[PDB]
């Protein structure tokens, strides 16, 4: 459904000793519109331009419309983001189940 | 929530209600068959009088 291209650091080759990946320049393809657009990135890691791109990890969530660059010490593993999501759908299919009864509002969820 | 060609309310404006009460009936605006079978009940008296 969208097809992502990456631009390299400073053109730089695969096959160099110091290769690396400008996530700050990334552009999305659409199938659906028939559209090709660049991403919003949202860079969050201390350091700057000065910080060596070596240590980045891109999160793409929402249907790849978000972007967020973080630091690769803080990554989260995939049971967690799934647990994440599912503990989330869950409480939020659990509160519209009980919401219909009478005994709401007045109610704790424990 | 409501149903455009038939709906029976029954229940009257700024009018305090629970969860799990009968508001309107749909009425099943869909004709049911026309089968009509005429039946007569019959009403007894409980007490003697004029």
């Amino acid at each position: 459904s969208k097809v992502f291209l990456t631009k390299h650091y400073r053109n730089r080759r695969a096959g160099d000793p110091e290769f690396a990946l400008d996530f700050e320049e990334i552009y999305v393809i659409d199938s659906k519109t028939k559209s090709i657009t660049r991403a919003k990135v949202v860079v969050t890691v201390p350091g700057g331009r000065n910080r060596d791109r070596k240590n980045d990890l891109l999160v793409i969530r929402d249907n790849g419309t978000s972007f967020k660059i973080i630091p690769s010490e803080e990554r989260d593993d995939p049971t967690t983001v799934i647990e994440k999501e599912e503990w989330k759908k869950s409480r939020q299919d659990m509160e519209r189940h009980l919401r219909k009864l009478r005994d709401f509002s007045v109610s704790n969820w424990f | 929530v409501n149903i455009p060609p038939k709906s029976l309310l029954l229940v009257q404006n700024d009018q305090y209600v629970e969860s799990e009460q009968v508001i309107a009936e749909i009425r099943a605006g869909i004709s049911t068959l026309n089968f009509k079978e005429k039946v007569r009940k019959h009403i007894y008296s409980d007490s003697d009088g004029e």
